[PDB]
């Protein structure tokens, strides 16, 4: 019944690229993205959701 | 005297080793 | 086992190191 | 940024001097490192049939995990798999939020870090800071060693391959803290017949070498803060910069010539019942089941005397006389292996065991055609790339003394 | 046997203390 | 007109050279091999040896081979046109007359081969090293390919163009011709082996003992036919190897000769050792050593040892390898250790 | 006082021959394995390599020559044990038992480890780089994988390579027998390795000795290459390492030998539908090695 | 194919190390 | 400079030569079924020299 | 493993992804200017 | 008549052997 990771490992598929290029990129650059748009509050402090969301199977398994 | 052929050819082999190494022709 | 063979050993040992000494010996006194 | 120099082989190389970007190629190295280990767990996991032993279906991690007393039983029976299971996917897991600033510190971050303080901050010369990292890792070394030493005595672990009855997980009640035991290994022979650190027949040895291990690397790594490099770093001793890595090039390569070695010869540390029967044991146990066989149907035959008057095998198996294993450990002997207990003492356990280390001898080629044995690709493998940071080592410390 | 296992322990412990030492101890001069 | 205008299109200059010796060489070359990769691509040794030995019967890169004729073949020519095949060239391929084919263009390639480095030095106007260094490979391939199985039966005793087929060629002449006791054969390996240890020694010396380290290392100018030869010291290096081995060149002339001259001298031995051995004269025993083993049976060495494993090597490959022969050894008269 | 004098005499590159710090491990080690092998190699007694009663007799008094005499290797009641003189309950039972072997190839080991400290210490001494040192570490390597290595896999010093030319072709037979060593690709690179680098050897050879005219020492070298050849600097480096990483990959290749580890055994490779097995190369192979095999008892 | 659904384009890690690849030169 | 006339109808061809089963009539190489006959177990072996060709015409009607 | 028989072929091809960093490294340095 | 013959010479068959050996592996 734990369908919830079928739907969640999506999430991290989507994750292991705004970590790629949605801040860094490839080097010091900016373009946009980390001046003041979704990394430091908005829309990449969730990766801390994920891990979240991917402990939140503990007692889903036990 | 089929031992001693041997042994005698490698003795000689060392004398020749040691009159190479330090009887060296001089440049 | 060779009792001629021995003499094979001998001459093959001998007969180039007279040759080579001989040159020696004979280049040293006038090159 | 490529910038200048290291043609296109010696781009890590370019990490020389960037002391903040070359942090968090280490950090997704190890996140690399904990990947390798828990998707080789999941994927040995995913290919597992408990009730065959772990040497027929090519499994090196989870002999590793079962070595520690996570679900197993008496003589390797499996019991529970969700002990490995978890120990693969913490470690994936762990790999990930560890991955995480593999690619901040390395791309994200900052270039350097001599802009930050005492601390955090490093210049391969200033040997005030490096003696600090040093021992700031040593107190983590002995960290570690001692989370062993838990595992032994307070967490229920440490399977040992020498309890009484087939061999059961066993709690560690008293370890041996003595020291004339303990060190006493580290000044054998190496040759045949005592191992030099390889002859580890005890489990409590185990422990109160860790325990050794424990408080001297703590001990030490408490050292190498409050001090300074002395006298003896510049006579003798000489000093570099980018050396340090030949230095730990040429000492890990020794771990593998000596990790190849344990692994081929010892038997506590890596039990047969999960890693499959060394070199001595396989032969061994045919040369004891040829007796056994030929006693119901059909000194003697087979045992003859050793070169010090012992009671051994005879045939071929002479030269692997000086193993010791608990199938056998009941059989043997006051002078060596004695026949009249071959009848005496005999029981259905140590039969199936020899029998089955007998048809499981280490054998086979690089296409896995024989089986070949998880023993025989740990000491190849270890022993090549110990070998090779042997000649990493002759490169590194041959380009780095000439500065 | 002894006679001679002595005499070789001399020897090798000899040689391996005369290579450390002048390993070391005597660089210049 | 007629000639000198064909003589200066071949010695122009181009991105390959092709001389007078091309026409001998490219096309003998590429039909050699050609006919080995469409031999071990598609043509079976199924009708010659018994065996599958081609990428279309399932075999990898080590099993393929454009194996030998059959024995009954002899030392036929086996042309195209010729009396056993008759223009078909299925049955060409079948009979191993593939094997024939890359064996003379092998040969005529070769000698196109060797023309084409004393056409080069003709011209860069060089004395030919290299051609009198080439005569050594021509020799081993003369003696093995050519005069080996011309001395023998028929074309099947050869080698048959492949990795393991070569393996087998070598256990062959290990079990039926003890080869490895062969004189001749000894200075070979000695050839081979004191030449890639001339190798490496060099090439470590010349390396290190370096005019320029690195410090004031003005990069003069550097032509590719002085094979970098200004660029280290010979004096430092005679000073290195008479005080390490205590014997050391003192001639860049000197040493090159005795490169040259080490591994050409190995590999001429060993043509005139294959040279014997295609005659069956080979040195199988010692004939004293013989009677001291019949005299007591108690005597045991391990040339003795090696015997018995030539007789291993000999009784267990021989129905397989000869097919033709229709040996039936029952396993009663096959040599074990332990009878 | 006088020490100095004997610390000036060692570190002197102004010798005859080097005798360096390692020298001083170097000398007696390397003559103690030589005189003990032309005294074993000249006169010794018959060993069992085996544990029964058959001793091989390898020595030149005992009825042998050049090419068949060997200096056997110990017994297999013996094994990995250390066994010098004094471990023995006689001067006979040590010289039955293959006890000049092991003294014999551990001096040796010893002393050629030696030797290549004592090249890169004078390499240091003359002001050279250390490369020699690295080339001289592959044949240093092979003799280590085929005297140590390989006894220590296989469990006894009776299974490293004997001290003599036919004991030396019995190893290489008995190994492909145990091993197929010649489809093991780590020796066929091997192969490789020295048959290109006697290839590179008289094709460097030729081509520089066809391309040098005069070179004069005045006794400031002087050469002068004759240049300009038809339609960076190296070619020694290649030279060097051709060679060396060839010979590096059999050591380790008999080193992962020693484990089991062993070839490539294509058997039975191709099939017929009608359940029948159609051989190959690899079957003729797998078929002389089951020759040798059995004849090893 | 092995799945339907849970079988994709599994090439995730050629497609994003491809990314720093090919818009990092995109990239000044 | 750019050359794009026919490269992959080349390798149509490689293909159309052995998934038909022209390879083995052109090479002569038997078919995985066609080693053996449908009886014995015996290898074809060339016993002769001028008739050969005759021999091998010979075995292949057994198949 | 255990009631994860959707995501099994993902674990039987999982540990192969590291080692194949090596091989995105390769494209990676390939078009940047190598 | 000029060099590139090394690529009719030399490619082609190879092309095509390229193909009858990618086609081997399918057979069986
Ligand atoms: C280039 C290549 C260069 C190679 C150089 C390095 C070579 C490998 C170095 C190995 C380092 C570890 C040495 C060691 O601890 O090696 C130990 C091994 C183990 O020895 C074996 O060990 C056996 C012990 O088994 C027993 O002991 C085990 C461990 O104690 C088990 O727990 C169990 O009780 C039982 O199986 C017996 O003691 C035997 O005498 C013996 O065969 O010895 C051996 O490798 C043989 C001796 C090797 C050293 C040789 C000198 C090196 C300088
Ligand atoms: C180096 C420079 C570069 C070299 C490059 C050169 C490449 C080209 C060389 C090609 C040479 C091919 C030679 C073919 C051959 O030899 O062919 C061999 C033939 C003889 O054939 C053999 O003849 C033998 C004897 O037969 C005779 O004896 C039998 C007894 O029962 C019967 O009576 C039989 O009918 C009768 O013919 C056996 O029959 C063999 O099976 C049969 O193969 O000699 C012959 O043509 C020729 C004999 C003289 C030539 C000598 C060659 C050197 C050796
Ligand atoms: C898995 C090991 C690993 C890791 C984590 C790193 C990490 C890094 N490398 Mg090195 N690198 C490696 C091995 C590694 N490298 C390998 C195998 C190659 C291919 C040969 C490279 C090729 C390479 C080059 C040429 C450079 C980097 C650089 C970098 C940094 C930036 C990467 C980039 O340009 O865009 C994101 C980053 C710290 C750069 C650097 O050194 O920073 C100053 C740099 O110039 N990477
Ligand atoms: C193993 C290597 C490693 C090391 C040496 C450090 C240590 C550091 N981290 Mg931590 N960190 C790491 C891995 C590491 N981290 C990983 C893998 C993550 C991701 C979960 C983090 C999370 C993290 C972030 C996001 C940041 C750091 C930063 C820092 C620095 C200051 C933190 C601090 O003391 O503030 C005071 C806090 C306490 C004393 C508590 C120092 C480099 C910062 C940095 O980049 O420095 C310039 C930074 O931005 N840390
Ligand atoms: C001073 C506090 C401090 C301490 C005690 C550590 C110790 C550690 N560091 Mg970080 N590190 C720090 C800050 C610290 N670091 C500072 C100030 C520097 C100098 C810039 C570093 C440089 C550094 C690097 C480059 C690395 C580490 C790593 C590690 C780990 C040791 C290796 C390991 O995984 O053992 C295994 C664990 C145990 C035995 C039980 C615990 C451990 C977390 C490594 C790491 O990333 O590990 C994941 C690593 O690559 N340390
Ligand atoms: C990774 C482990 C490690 C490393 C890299 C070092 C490195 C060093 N140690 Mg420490 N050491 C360690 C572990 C280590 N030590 C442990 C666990 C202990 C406790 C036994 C010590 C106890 C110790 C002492 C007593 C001394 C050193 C000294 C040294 C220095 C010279 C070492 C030498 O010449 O070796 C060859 C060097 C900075 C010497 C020094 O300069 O200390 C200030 C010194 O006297 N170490
Ligand atoms: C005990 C574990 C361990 C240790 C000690 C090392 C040590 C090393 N690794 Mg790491 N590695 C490990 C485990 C380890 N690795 C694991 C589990 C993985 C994931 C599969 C990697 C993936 C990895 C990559 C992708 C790279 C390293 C590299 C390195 C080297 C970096 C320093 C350097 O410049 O060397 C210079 C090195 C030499 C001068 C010669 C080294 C010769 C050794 C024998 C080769 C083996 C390297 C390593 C052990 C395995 C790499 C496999 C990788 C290509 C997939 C160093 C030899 C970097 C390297 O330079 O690779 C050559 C590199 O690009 N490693
Ligand atoms: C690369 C990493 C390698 C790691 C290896 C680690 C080894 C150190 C572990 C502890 C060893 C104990 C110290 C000796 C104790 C002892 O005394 O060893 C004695 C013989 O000496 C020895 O064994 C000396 C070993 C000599 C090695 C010769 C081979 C060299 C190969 C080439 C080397 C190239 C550099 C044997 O013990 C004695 O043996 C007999 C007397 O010799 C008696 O029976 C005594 O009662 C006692 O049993
Ligand atoms: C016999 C004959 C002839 C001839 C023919 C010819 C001359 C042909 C040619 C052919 C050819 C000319 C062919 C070619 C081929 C090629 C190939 C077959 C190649 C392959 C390749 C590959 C396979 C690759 C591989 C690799 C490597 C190297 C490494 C990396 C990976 C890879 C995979 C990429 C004629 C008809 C005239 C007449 C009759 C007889
Ligand atoms: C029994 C045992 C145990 C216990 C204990 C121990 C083991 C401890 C340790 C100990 C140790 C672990 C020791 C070590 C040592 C080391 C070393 C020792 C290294 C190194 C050194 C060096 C390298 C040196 C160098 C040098 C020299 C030689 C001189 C001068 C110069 C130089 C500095 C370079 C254990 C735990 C295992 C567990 C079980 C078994
Ligand atoms: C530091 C190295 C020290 C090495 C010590 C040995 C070096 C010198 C060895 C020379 C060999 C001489 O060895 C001697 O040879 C003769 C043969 O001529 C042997 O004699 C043997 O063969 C002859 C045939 O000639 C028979 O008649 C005789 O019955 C038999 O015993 C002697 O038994 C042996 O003592
Ligand atoms: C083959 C070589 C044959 C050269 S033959 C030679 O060639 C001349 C043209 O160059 C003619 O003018 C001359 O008459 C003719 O004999
Ligand atoms: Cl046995």
């Amino acid at each position: 019944m734990t369908i919830l990771f079928q739907l969640a490992l999506a999430a991290l598929v989507i994750l292991s690229f705004v970590m790629v290029i949605g801040v860094p990129v490839a080097y010091a650059s900016p373009q946009d993205w980390d001046r003041s748009k979704q990394l430091i509050f908005l829309g990449s402090g969730l990766w801390i959701a994920l891990v979240l969301v991917v402990g939140v199977l503990n007692f889903f398994v036990v | 005297m089929e031992t001693i052929t041997y042994v005698f050819i490698f003795a000689c082999i060392i004398a020749l080793f040691f009159f190479a190494i330090f009887f060296r022709e001089p440049p | 086992v060779n009792q001629l063979g021995f003499i094979a050993t001998a001459l093959f040992v001998l007969v180039p190191s007279v040759f080579l000494i001989i040159l020696y010996v004979q280049t040293e006194s006038q090159q | 940024q490529e910038s200048s120099g290291f043609a296109w082989w010696a781009g890590n190389a370019r990490l020389i001097n960037l002391s903040g970007k070359l942090l968090g190629a280490h950090v997704a190295h190890a996140g690399l490192i904990v990947f390798w280990a828990g998707a080789m767990t999941l994927f040995e996991l995913a290919h597992f049939i408990p009730e065959k032993p772990m040497y027929e279906q090519g499994l090196i991690l989870i002999p590793h995990i079962a070595t520690l007393g996570w679900g197993v039983g008496p003589g390797g029976e499996v019991v529970d798999t969700f002990p490995f299971f978890v120990v693969g996917v913490v470690h994936l897991i762990s790999s990930a939020v560890l991955g995480f600033g593999g690619v901040y510190h390395a791309i994200r971050g900052p270039e350097t870090l001599e802009e930050y303080s005492s601390f955090f901050g490093y210049d391969w010369k200033d040997k005030n800071k490096m003696t600090t990292i040093l021992g700031f890792h040593l107190i983590v070394l002995g960290i570690g060693a001692l989370l062993l030493v838990a595992k032994a005595m307070f967490f229920g672990g440490l399977y040992d391959t020498w309890a009484p009855g087939g061999g059961d997980v066993r709690v560690i009640t008293n370890p041996t803290l003595d020291p004339r035991v303990i060190f006493g290994y580290l000044l054998k022979s190496p040759f045949g017949g005592e191992g030099w650190i390889v002859s580890v027949n005890n489990l409590e040895d185990v422990v109160g070498g860790h325990i050794w291990i424990g408080l001297i690397c703590i001990a030490g790594g408490i050292w190498h803060i409050l001090t300074t490099p002395f006298g003896w770093a510049r006579r003798a001793f000489i000093w570099s910069g980018e050396a340090y890595l030949s230095y730990s090039l040429g000492a890990l390569s020794m771990m593998g010539f000596i990790a190849t070695c344990f692994v081929w010869f010892n038997n506590t540390v890596y039990p047969s019942e999960f890693y499959g029967p060394t070199g001595p044991e396989a032969s061994q146990a045919q040369a004891m089941t040829f007796l056994i066989r030929d006693q119901k149907l059909g000194l003697g035959k087979y045992l003859m005397r050793s070169p010090t008057g012992e009671i051994i095998f005879g045939g071929e198996t002479m030269r692997f006389w000086d193993f010791r294993g608990p199938w056998l450990e009941p059989l043997r002997g006051p002078n060596g292996l004695d026949l009249n207990k071959i009848k005496n003492d005999i029981q259905p356990w140590q039969e199936r065991r020899a029998a089955e280390y007998m048809t499981h001898a280490p054998l086979g080629s690089l296409n896995s055609v024989g089986f070949v044995s998880p023993r025989s690709w740990l000491a190849t493998s270890h022993f090549v790339l110990a070998f090779f940071f042997l000649v990493g080592h002759l490169w590194h410390a041959g380009r780095a003394r000439a500065a | 046997m002894e006679t001679l296992k002595i005499t070789v322990y001399i020897v090798v412990t000899f040689f391996v203390l005369l290579f450390v030492f002048g390993f070391l101890s005597g660089d210049p001069a | 007109g007629w000639f000198d205008i064909l003589d200066d299109w071949l010695k122009r200059d181009r991105f390959v050279f092709v001389g007078w010796s091309g026409i001998l060489l490219f096309p003998c070359a590429y039909l050699a091999l050609g006919g080995w990769l469409t031999g071990t691509t598609f043509v079976t040794s199924w009708y010659t040896h018994g065996l599958a030995s081609s990428y279309l019967e399932g075999c990898n890169f080590l099993t393929v081979a454009v194996s030998t004729p059959a024995n009954s073949m002899g030392h036929s020519l086996l042309l195209l046109w010729g009396p056993e095949a008759q223009g078909d060239f299925t049955r060409w391929c079948q009979l191993g007359g593939l094997w024939t084919f890359i064996a003379l263009h092998g040969a005529f390639g070769l000698i196109g081969f060797m023309l084409r480095q004393f056409e080069i030095a003709r011209l860069v106007g060089v004395r030919p090293y290299n051609a009198i260094a080439f005569s050594a490979p021509i020799a081993v391939f003369v003696s093995v390919f050519l005069i080996y199985p011309l001395g023998q039966s028929s074309w099947f005793f050869a080698p048959s163009f492949g990795v393991a087929a070569i393996f087998r060629f070598l256990l062959f002449f290990q079990g039926f011709h003890n080869w490895t006791l062969n004189p001749f054969h000894m200075m070979g390996v000695a050839g081979v082996l004191g030449g890639a240890l001339l190798c490496a020694i060099h090439g470590a010396t010349v390396e290190n003992t370096l005019f320029q380290d690195g410090e004031g290392a003005s990069t003069f100018r550097a032509f590719n036919p002085t094979q970098a030869e200004e660029t280290y010291s010979m004096v430092t290096a005679n000073r290195f190897w008479s005080q390490i081995f205590g014997i050391a060149f003192s001639n860049k002339r000197w040493l090159h000769f005795f490169m040259l001259f080490v591994p050409v001298t190995g590999l001429w031995m060993s043509a005139i050792g294959v040279v014997g051995l295609a005659l069956n004269l080979r040195s199988y025993d010692f004939i004293s050593q013989e009677i001291r083993a019949a005299e007591d049976p108690e005597f045991e060495t391990f040339y003795t040892k090696n015997l018995l494993l030539n007789e291993g090597i000999r009784a267990w490959m021989a129905p397989q390898d000869q097919p033709h022969e229709n040996f039936v050894f029952p396993e009663e008269v096959l040599p074990r250790g332990n009878a | 006082n006088l020490w100095e004098r004997f610390c000036n005499w060692v570190t002197s590159t102004d010798n005859r021959l080097y005798v360096g710090w390692f020298g001083v491990i170097m000398i007696p080690t390397l003559l103690a394995a030589t005189i003990c092998f032309v005294i074993a190699f000249i006169a010794a007694p018959p060993v069992d390599i085996d544990g029964i009663r058959e001793p091989v007799s390898g020595s030149l008094l005992y009825g042998n020559n050049i090419i068949t005499g060997a200096v056997v290797p110990s017994s297999n009641a013996i094994g990995l044990h250390f066994y010098p003189i004094w471990e023995a309950a006689s001067l006979d039972e040590w010289l039955y038992n293959g006890g000049p072997y092991q003294l014999i190839i551990f001096h040796f080991l010893l002393g050629a480890s030696c030797y290549m400290g004592r090249q890169w210490e004078l390499s240091y001494r003359l002001g050279m780089r250390p490369w020699i040192c690295v080339a001289y570490s592959a044949p240093l390597a092979s003799a280590f994988a085929v005297f140590l290595i390989y006894p220590i896999g296989q469990g006894s010093f009776s299974d490293g390579m004997p001290l003599g030319i036919s004991g030396t072709f019995n190893f290489m037979i008995v190994f492909q027998a145990e091993h197929n060593i010649l489809m093991h690709p780590f020796h066929q690179l091997g192969v490789a390795g020295v048959f290109g680098g006697a290839l590179f050897c008289a094709m460097h050879g030729s081509l520089v000795t066809s391309s040098l005219i005069r070179e004069t020492t005045e006794t400031n070298i002087v050469a002068a290459h004759g240049y300009f050849g038809r339609l960076s600097r190296s070619l020694h480096f290649f030279l060097a390492a051709w060679r060396v990483v060839g010979v590096w990959f059999a050591a380790l290749g008999i080193s992962t030998m020693a484990f089991n580890l062993n070839g490539f055994n294509f058997n039975h490779s191709v099939i017929d539908a009608k359940g029948n097995v159609i051989n190959t190369w690899a079957d003729i192979i797998n078929r002389a090695n089951l020759g040798m095999e059995v004849m090893h008892e | 194919e092995v799945i339907a659904q849970l079988t994709m384009i599994a090439m995730i890690g050629i497609a994003g190390p491809m990314i720093i690849f090919l818009l990092a030169v995109r990239r000044g | 400079v750019i050359h794009s006339i026919t490269i992959p109808a080349l390798f149509i061809a490689g293909w159309l030569f052995v998934s038909t089963g022209l390879a083995y009539d052109v090479f002569g190489t038997p078919r995985p079924d066609s080693y053996y006959a449908q009886e014995q177990r015996s290898i074809p072996l060339v016993t002769d020299r001028f008739e050969a060709k005759q021999q091998v015409e010979t075995f292949l009607e057994q198949l | 493993p255990e009631a994860y028989a959707i995501f099994d072929p993902l674990v039987d091809v999982l540990p192969v992804i590291p080692v194949l960093f090596l091989a995105l490294a390769f494209v990676w340095q390939a078009a940047v200017g190598f | 008549t000029v060099r590139w013959v090394a690529v009719h010479t030399l490619a082609v068959p190879t092309i095509f052997f390229l193909g009858a050996i990618a086609a081997m592996q399918f057979i069986q």
